[PDB]
DNA sequence: TGTATGCAAATAAGG
DNA sequence: ACCTTATTTGCATAC
């Protein structure tokens, strides 16, 4: 249930591919 | 200006083949930029440049300081809490989430602390309530 | 022994 | 000189 205490990278290159892809 | 996505992706595997073929961690890629330029990256933040694992601007900043350090030859540290300031402070928080700028002084002063740290502190830890707990 | 990654400092930018 | 939101980095330590 851990609700990821920290912070992260919006919309990360690594995101970006895999999502104007398919 | 900087490349269009089509662009950084195949810059991600030049550099990583590219990388190891003159024997270089990631680590050590870190250290060169700082005999560089004034100051460095992390082997974490080099490490995300070649996963693809930054946002657009932080790696378009990036690709043009990358490819000299490759092409030719050749920030305060961030302050790390011993995990007994980090129980201490979370109680302060837990009976005010925002203290004023004096209670603050009167705070990082009572435990030996940087003041600014401490401003710092509870500014980031009211973000991640923000986020953990809405 | 190099590489990820979680958690989270530092910083950037508009008030 | 401080808060806020948004983000960039990077100890530390899990792979």
């Amino acid at each position: 249930a851990r609700p990821y205490q920290g912070v992260r990278v919006k919309e990360p290159v690594k995101e970006l591919l895999r999502r104007k892809r398919g | 200006e900087p490349s269009d996505l089509e662009e950084l992706e195949q810059f991600a595997k030049t550099f990583k083949q590219r990388r190891i073929k003159l024997g270089f961690t990631q680590g050590d890629v870190g250290l060169a930029m700082g005999k560089l330029y004034g100051n460095d990256f992390s082997q974490t933040t080099i490490s995300r440049f070649e996963a693809l694992n930054l946002s657009f601007k932080n790696m378009c900043k990036l690709k043009p300081l990358l490819e000299k350090w490759l092409n030719d030859a050749e920030r305060k540290k961030r302050t790390s809490i011993e995990t007994n300031i980090r129980v201490a402070l979370e109680k302060s928080f837990l009976e005010n989430q925002k203290p004023t700028s004096e209670e603050i002084t009167m705070i990082a002063d009572q435990l030996n602390m940087e003041k600014e740290v401490i401003r710092v502190w509870f500014c980031n830890r009211r973000q991640k309530e923000k986020r953990i707990n809405p």
